[PDB]
């Protein structure tokens, strides 16, 4: 008997379920067959309306306790929560309704985990991650515009193999992925020790792969696996194909002024 | 009651509510009514998510704008992006350099690709194929039928499909039917036999594999997929090919010349045949619904000039056809304020008069939800939503006060009829329907045994059919057009032009302190803008017209109905309690509601 996993969408893009899907180790095809058993997901289950609503009730009674609830997007607060609506009811609403019975509760990418695009300045759909909303359950915050994809069938895979959460950090996120600074193993690191930079798109420098600190790259204060792990079966991250990180598994990084506009004290990285 | 573009819409029949609608990128609610027959007379399209990315936009940096606007949606990922340069570009006078150009055409055609063979197979595929009818095929039958559909695919054996059955019954026997739970099948709405449904959910499961290697094109050029990175300017993958120390170098390029070959194999050989094969068993069944607007209305901006800034050279070559009349394609210009225009009076946004439409550049983004006075339920709680008072997130955008139906079907009838006046750049569009409508009409019924039709494009393209048909030919174009690109690139790069970026107005104090630009893509779903106004180095304003906003609109001052609204009337359903024809219809469109609504 394979884990029930209930899939809900808030206010979001659907990045992450588009990059769990990109997942080459595990596949997500055998997630989906031989792994878990995704009964509710509105990308890709064959029921709508009555018939998907019927899902959630069978398998929470079924499996009261027993289910994992992965969470992407997020709820907003204002227009009486109608700006997100899920069977003429606000999001919120399931939310909290499937969140009672759940074992776990997964928030996927920075939308779930801390609020995203939506919650940027100046928010007007009140757009609230998930562990601000449900306060008495166990959350793992998996951040990430969208996280990679064999970091969301890692947590998954850890999840069935061992039925507990991952270790982690003090703000949520499993240490097995989110412990390194990208600028701790980024390739570019010994052009940053000798002072090279890139100072123009395309100039001799970025020609050379020099590092991209002053072209803003927020690498130094970023957690991911982006520069180990790296991108779509390890092909590239964003520093590797020439654009500096732009933190986008940082909470609130929409509003920490421009992508291209250094960090401030380089002494300090 | 009332008539509008040849619709007669009635709502006293019985409303039945979809929402959930399930297998679309975002959140819809679909309200219908039937009369006696079970015949759809009136359909409600209401998009229920908003985040406001127009609002957040305003006071930034327009050189930030791209990643902001990406995350209106990771499905069609990157599309906003490069609407956005493109749209500061414009402002800016900023032209990129070829190798920029050349990039960007790449990803944009693999993001078709990847998108509209995901859209058909893992979205789209179960409206038309009964999973549970696949257990009972015959693997022997199965192999003689993959055969027939598409003879140079390799994986035919009857094995294979054994095997692929078998996993599907354990599956089953589980108990635990994952995404096929409380599913349609067995309705007589599915007319395929077991054998043409184990060849489809075969495919469905090979593109869940193959996909993945697809978009290691955007991570190349764009460090990762989703939401590749693009640039004000031209792209930042330099290139360097004297060398491992560059984004790009010669080893890369033929990296993404390797996964273009594999996308070319995959449309000509499995995606392809599949929707002429499953075109033609549902036209057999007489299965023509859903033409909507199609028949009359369609629009496109044109896109992929074979010359750069040259839109004479466009490859899917654009402009407004009206009434029906494929003789007559109006140019379409995004940035005269008669041409495209939304209103709001049917949705859920203010105006200081909402008797009119605002083109973009002029556009406002306030919210207003309020329900009608007709509404059955609360305002946390509806049971009917009032169609008559503001009913939906999405805006009603409008081509000279025309409803239009925009998309890959719209991209290919205005190909059609451009190739019809003379137009050379759209002569491959028109070969693939020439080529299409002769498989459906007889060379796959001689094939399959069954009696040949006589059908026209006239006849055959608006229909669902026709708009599925549309998308998979668009995918294939697509694949071959960038292989072309890539050999240009190539070819530029040797030549001695490695450039990738114009920096010449990087820098905001070259920039004039007042300047409005305007960026237009051929989006997977169809016809994309942003409209841009800048002032002192900052966005004034930023309005996003996206094709689900088009598609999935509701009714504009006039009533006049949107796409979605239009391809749902005139059908007959087989049970009223099953929205397989209502699910088959709007996927044909391939809603992405995040996008519609921003
Ligand atoms: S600043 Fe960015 S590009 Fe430079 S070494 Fe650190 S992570 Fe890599
Ligand atoms: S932008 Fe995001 S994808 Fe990794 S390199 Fe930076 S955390
Ligand atoms: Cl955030
Ligand atoms: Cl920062
Ligand atoms: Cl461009
Ligand atoms: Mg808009
Ligand atoms: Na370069």
């Amino acid at each position: 008997p394979r884990t029930p996993v209930l899939w809900l969408h808030g206010l979001e893009c659907t990045c992450c379920s588009e990059s769990f899907i990109r997942s080459a180790h595990p596949l997500a095809k055998d997630v989906v067959l031989s792994m878990i058993s995704l009964d509710y997901d509105d990308t890709l289950m064959a029921a709508a309306g009555h018939q998907a609503e019927a899902i959630l009730e069978e398998i929470m009674t079924k499996y009261k306790g027993n289910y994992i609830l992965a969470v992407e997007g997020n709820p907003p607060l204002n227009q009486d929560g109608m700006s997100c609506i899920i069977g003429g009811r606000p999001f919120i609403e399931q939310l909290k309704y499937v969140a009672k019975d759940a074992k776990a509760i997964i928030s996927w990418g920075s939308c779930a985990s801390w609020g995203c695009v939506q919650a940027a300045k100046p928010n007007p759909t009140q757009a609230t991650p998930v562990h601000k909303v449900i306060t008495d359950k166990p959350i793992i915050k998996v951040p990430g515009c969208p996280p990679i994809a064999e970091v969301m069938t890692g947590v998954i895979t850890y999840m069935l193999t061992f039925d507990r959460i991952p270790e982690l950090d003090r703000q949520g996120r499993p240490k097995m992925f989110y412990s390194q600074r990208i600028h701790d193993k980024c390739y570019r690191r010994p052009h940053f020790d000798a002072g090279q930079f890139v100072e123009e798109w395309d100039d001799e420098s970025a020609r050379k792969g020099f590092c991209l600190y002053k072209m803003g790259c927020k690498g130094p204060t970023t957690y991911n696996a982006c520069s180990t792990t790296r991108w779509n079966e390890g092909t590239s991250f964003p520093i590797q194909s020439g654009h500096g990180c732009i933190g986008c598994s940082e909470d609130g990084f929409w509003d920490k002024g421009s992508f291209y506009d250094r960090l401030t004290g380089i002494s300090q990285f | 009651a009332y008539a509008t573009q040849g619709f007669n819409l009635d709502d006293r029949g019985r409303r039945i509510v979809v929402d959930p609608v399930t297998r679309i990128e975002g959140h819809m609610r679909c309200e219908v009514n039937v009369d006696a027959n079970n015949v759809i007379r009136n359909a409600v399209s209401t998009g229920t998510m908003w985040r406001g990315l127009e609002v957040i936009l305003k006071g930034r940096d327009p050189r930030d704008a791209w990643a902001f606007v990406e995350r209106i949606c990771g499905v069609c990922t990157g599309c906003h992006a490069l609407a956005s340069v493109r749209a500061v570009e414009n402002a800016l006078d900023i032209r990129i350099p070829k190798n920029a150009h050349l990039i960007r055409e790449i990803m944009a055609k693999t993001l078709q690709v990847h998108d509209h063979a995901v859209h058909f197979y893992h979205l789209h595929a179960l409206d038309w194929v009964d999973v549970m009818s696949a257990l009972k095929a015959d693997p022997k039958r199965t192999s003689e039928l993959q055969q027939l559909v598409s003879p140079a695919h390799p994986l035919s054996s009857a094995g294979y499909f054994r095997d692929i059955q078998n996993r599907l019954k354990r599956f089953v026997e589980s108990g635990q039917l994952g995404p096929f739970m409380n599913g349609y099948w067995g309705s007589k709405a599915y007319v395929l036999p077991p054998e043409a449904n184990l060849m489809a959910v075969t495919h469905y499961l090979e593109a869940l594999d193959l996909q993945k290697e697809w978009v290691k094109i955007h991570t190349i050029f764009g460090g990762k997929n989703p939401h590749p990175n693009y640039l004000v300017g031209g792209v930042p993958c330099a290139i360097n090919l004297d060398a491992a120390s560059a984004p790009v170098n010669m080893e890369r390029l033929s990296f993404v010349k390797a996964r273009i070959d594999e996308i070319i194999e995959f449309n000509k050989n499995v995606y392809v045949p599949d929707v002429l094969a499953i075109g033609t068993l549902y036209k057999q069944a007489g299965w023509l619904y859903g033409g909507g607007l199609a028949a009359t209305n369609v629009l496109d901006y044109g896109e992929y000039p074979n010359v750069a800034y040259n839109k004479s050279t466009d490859q899917l070559p654009g402009g407004a056809i009206l009434n029906g009349n494929w003789d007559e394609v109006f140019p379409v210009d995004p940035r005269d304020s008669q041409q495209v225009q939304e209103f709001v009076s049917h949705s859920w946004y203010k105006y200081a008069d909402e008797s009119v439409g605002l083109h973009p550049w002029d556009g406002v983004t306030e919210p207003n939800y309020v329900l009608g006075a007709n509404t059955k339920g609360t305002r946390t709680r509806i049971e009917q939503i009032d169609e008559s008072a503001k009913y939906s997130w999405i805006k009603s955008p409008r081509w000279r006060g025309h409803a239009m139906e925009v998309g890959p079907l719209s991209r290919y009838i205005l190909a059609y009829a451009h190739a019809r006046s003379g137009n050379k750049y759209a002569e491959r569009p028109k070969e693939q329907l020439e080529y299409s409508a002769q498989m459906i009409n007889s060379a796959i019924p001689k094939a399959l045994g069954l009696p040949e039709t006589q059908y026209t494009l006239k006849q055959l393209l608006p229909s669902t059919i026709g708009r599925t048909l549309a998308r998979a030919l668009e995918s294939q174009y697509c694949g071959e057009m960038m292989h072309s690109d890539w050999h240009d690139l190539v070819a530029n790069i040797r030549a001695g032009d490695t450039a990738t970026a114009n920096v010449d107005k990087w820098d905001p104090a070259t920039w004039p302190l007042q300047a409005k630009g305007v960026g237009t893509v051929a989006a997977p779903r169809g016809a994309l803008g942003h409209w841009i106004r800048i002032k002192d180095g900052r966005i004034e304003n930023y309005q996003c017209v996206v094709p689900t906003t088009w598609n999935g609109s509701p009714r504009d001052y006039k009533g006049q109905i949107g796409a979605f609204e239009a391809s749902l009337m005139n059908t007959p359903m087989v049970n009223p309690e099953q929205p397989v024809e209502i699910l088959r219809t709007l996927h044909s469109f391939d809603p992405c509601l995040a996008c519609s609504t921003h």
